[PDB]
């Protein structure tokens, strides 16, 4: 019988080069070609015969083969480049496809940037107060947002909405809505908005005094 | 399956067929966690009935003895009318009610009005790295969606909307930023369009820096 | 209007009596009803004319009315009487139904047992060796059971199983069996079962040495 | 060479017997002595020749030989009993002590008694007020507190004070105090004290609103 | 720790000094030219030569002092001498009692706890007792507390059977001999 | 009336202002003061200087603290002089925060000789990076490990913030002969996911 072994995984970081090898006994004397499949969709060839790339796939990709290992080459890996990658060759009249090769692309952590808005004038004429913290664009997900009114934390009495990460990046987005009403937003001068999450040193507050804005 | 509004539900309670009954029939509300309440009364052998003061005008008790089935009809639902609906039989003149039935389910879906747009005033203190974010508040609407454009769909370079959330009282909210450059925050005109179709709603709405 | 009135939430340990007032203008002139209700049911009658109760009733429930309030005494409260009571009185030519009143029995923490099952021979033969850990009639749900093979943690590899509740005591019971190979149960000389649950002052470990019995 | 053996530990509650037993082969044929040593002192005689127990022991101490092992029992089992305890015996012009034991005593767990009193009609004369939540006789020192008034969590106008174990108990008692300034009070009709620890299944929370009602 | 209220002197081209607070900033008295006075310290400051001595200490005035020189006609100060610190300690302050009434909601239990507040007092520490000493069984007396302005707190609770409410009289006694103070208040259940 | 606390990093311009009316038609005096030291003159008449990162200037209803390549040791509390009597602002603070930082993880097996004496060590190791708070995890063959590693640090350079961790695992003889994988698991700041860096026993 005939094995090809590949590595389980590899991990690289954007804008870096991964190597990816289907190593075999005597495999530089066959013609191998490289699949890559994304979850849940079919294979789509990525290269045949080695280094003849088909027409449509990015010039980035670029394998070779030679001695008892072939390599396939990515430069200027992205995020859309995460999928398994597998090798084939023929043997003995025989079909064998290298054990799956996870490719994963690690990205960067960014800190969140956060600002506050008081509530519209015209709200307070419908007797309710909104106060709005929102956290711009920021990678990991895990994110805690505390409202604290005159230095007295509150719960129960806001709501958080995300959105999902930019095609063509990696960041999130997060708002948080405080619904209060008059009578009480006509008290408590100081408000604040408290944000945790990496890439700050320290927990970072935004505040605004309730009377001169 | 859920009700219209204005329109109208029948609770259905066995009646006697035409002959000694023994019994009161009667209705009760029950709002989520709320408590129970009285709705109206029957008292087979006599065809009169006896409705309660709160629900005096949208309640009408009427009984069938051919079919041997009694069944009180109520309109002009509104969101107060969702909750569970029972039927007791009480003896004949103790006035304590036993063998509570299966309860019945009704559910009424608010009602349509337009969202109502306010503004989220920029930054007042000067941020001297050059982006102020803006955004204008919508809520206070029903059923989805709405959609939010910024100067007439001509600015899509950092706008960001995010999804709507079920506030409490059952409407919706949703908000709309944008990221812009300090400098061009006192020479550009920001306008928020926001448009519900089905209330043909179609407002605008100024955003600018707060007076000081 | 007429409006009667009961106290929001009452709260008692199993074994002593617990009373509910439902208090209005003159209530001693009426005759007063009680009704239990459990979450999602139907309320059922406990109690007409004050005092009588009917048949299919614990001799435990009795009432009284007297003055401007009417009370209703439970007496040996156990698991199965937590639900609402509500109160009813006829008056000026309609129904006048109390405010809804929440009856909650506190529990009491008890401790688990521990046990461990070494694998029996014969499965051991089969080539697959299991080992079981047992608690039983503890309370809270709460639990965590960690297992140890040579103080070495363990990490998946373990499925984990819990009874319904018991309503005469509120206790739980949880297995908790380890699956390995032959030859990995083998190696390796000491097992054990760390438990760690609120009622033990620190946790316990039911270890034992396979091969010495 | 001659080994006896002896239990590694041995836990026991207040007001129980507990029985270590020191294990040999032929040991019970031979005459035993038990010696008692706390941690940085020097061991001492609890007993000689299986049961004969010298001056100043208390009648507590008692003791049994017969077989393959012998037996320490002790009664009335509290704090005082900490220590190690070793088994001696005499074989082959050759002393062998056993390895040592170690007594362990603790308390059971108790749940707190919590009480909250209103600020007085003197102090607010005075411009301030304080409401103090007071728990009770509770073992286990661990133990929290969180002011919540209008359901709103706060902090950093609190403090704690702590006494120590009673001569004849085990129990602390803690007391939390809430200092408000004149104009705070006016408001936040509701106020809560929130406590936590172990032998309560659930946080037990002790409120009063603002009213005095 | 200087006495409250008595006075220190400092010791130290134009001759000037400056006080700074813990944490609080720097504070500007005065001058001289081998006199001036800031309007704040007028009263309670004098310079002599080169010395100056402040009078009347009280709770504020802990920080620490700095001998700077500056030139002729400048407008500026340099060579900032070592600081000298001092340290106020409070004025002797009698205690206030209040009571802390018992609960007025009748318990399962037959148990209610009492007790009387002593805030306000300087210095430690202080002795409470009940009835003349006639009760001494479920008493505590949690140990005294730093304020944060300086001063102390301490509280003393007793549990009792809930039938002993208002058969009963129950006053906290409490002496305080640094301010030859004595003060008895009763504890009594709200009227309502 | 200054700003409360300024907060830049290394190598960054930062700027204090000081506020006042007629403070532009005045001069204004900086001192600096290191914590539990006495207060030092930066800078006086607006910009003469008695290093050169100092930079000021005094213009209009504000004055410009102004310093260029920040390093830790400029770390202080400054102060606005101005005359009216001798008026003594707010003092601002300014700190050197320094940025997160990866740690490029290493992992190396037990040499081919140790074996002969009985006793294997495995050492992972973390190069520079400034959180001091890492944490590393020994997993032989999927099962965490406890009470049998030591970790040594040292401290940080002189020019620079990032310490360095050792992490040794010690494994008694006819241990090490199984488990056929082994691996190091670090989580920190800065890595989007804990990174583990896996050797197989025999692989060469
Ligand atoms: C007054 O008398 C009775 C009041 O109940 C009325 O007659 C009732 O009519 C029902 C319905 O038709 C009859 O019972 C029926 O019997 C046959 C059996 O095949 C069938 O139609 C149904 O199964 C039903 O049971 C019956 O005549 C009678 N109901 C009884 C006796 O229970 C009558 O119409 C009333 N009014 C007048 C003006 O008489």
């Amino acid at each position: 019988s005939y094995v090809l072994t590949q590595p389980p995984s590899v991990s690289v970081a954007p804008g870096q080069t991964a190597s990816i090898t289907c190593s075999g006994d005597k495999l530089g004397d066959k013609y191998v070609s490289w699949y890559q499949q994304r979850p849940g969709q079919s294979p789509v060839l990525v290269l045949y015969q080695d280094s003849k790339r088909p027409s449509g796939i990015p010039e980035r990709f670029s394998g070779s083969n030679s001695g008892n290992t072939a390599t396939l080459t990515i430069s200027g890996t992205q995020a859309m480049d995460e999928a398994d990658y597998y090798c084939q060759a023929w043997d003995s009249s025989a079909l064998v496809f290298g054990g799956g090769t996870k490719l994963t692309v690690l990205r960067t952590v960014a800190a969140p940037s956060v600002f506050i808005f008081p509530p519209s004038d015209e709200q307070l004429k419908s007797g309710t107060a909104s106060v709005v913290c929102l956290l711009n664009n920021f990678y990991p997900r895990e994110a805690k947002v505390q409202w604290k009114v005159d230095n007295a934390l509150q719960s129960g009495n806001s709501q958080e909405s995300v959105t999902e990460q930019d095609s063509k990046d990696s960041t999130y987005s997060l708002s948080s809505t405080l619904t209060l009403s008059k009578a009480d937003y006509e008290k408590h001068k100081v408000y604040a908005c408290e944000v945790t999450h990496q890439g700050l040193s320290s927990p970072v507050t935004k505040s605004f005094n309730r009377g001169e804005c | 399956e859920v009700k219209k509004p204005g329109s109208s539900v029948k609770v259905s309670c066995e009646a006697s067929g035409g002959t000694h009954s023994n019994y009161v029939i009667t209705w009760v509300r029950q709002a989520p966690g709320q408590g129970l309440e009285w709705m109206g009364g029957f008292i087979p052998d006599f065809r009169t009935a006896m409705y309660a003061q709160g629900f005096q005008g949208r309640v009408t008790i009427t009984a069938d003895e051919s079919t041997s089935l009694a069944y009180m009809e109520l309109t002009n639902l509104r969101s107060e009318d969702t909750a569970v609906y029972y039927c007791a039989r009480g003896p004949l003149s103790r006035g304590y009610y036993d063998y509570w039935g299966p309860g019945t389910l009704v559910t009424v879906s608010a009602s349509t009005k337009g969202p109502s747009v306010f503004p989220l005033a920029p930054s007042s203190k000067s941020t001297s790295g050059g982006t102020a974010a803006l955004g204008c508040l919508v809520k206070d609407y029903f059923p989805e969606p709405v959609t939010v454009s910024w100067n007439s769909g001509a600015l899509t370079s950092g706008v960001h909307t995010f999804p709507a959330v079920l506030q409490s009282s059952g409407l919706y909210s949703l908000s709309s930023v944008v990221t812009v450059p300090s400098s061009s925050l006192g020479t550009q005109t920001y306008i928020c369009n926001v448009n519900h179709k089905p209330s043909n709603t179609k407002v605008d709405k100024r955003v600018e820096p707060k007076s000081c």
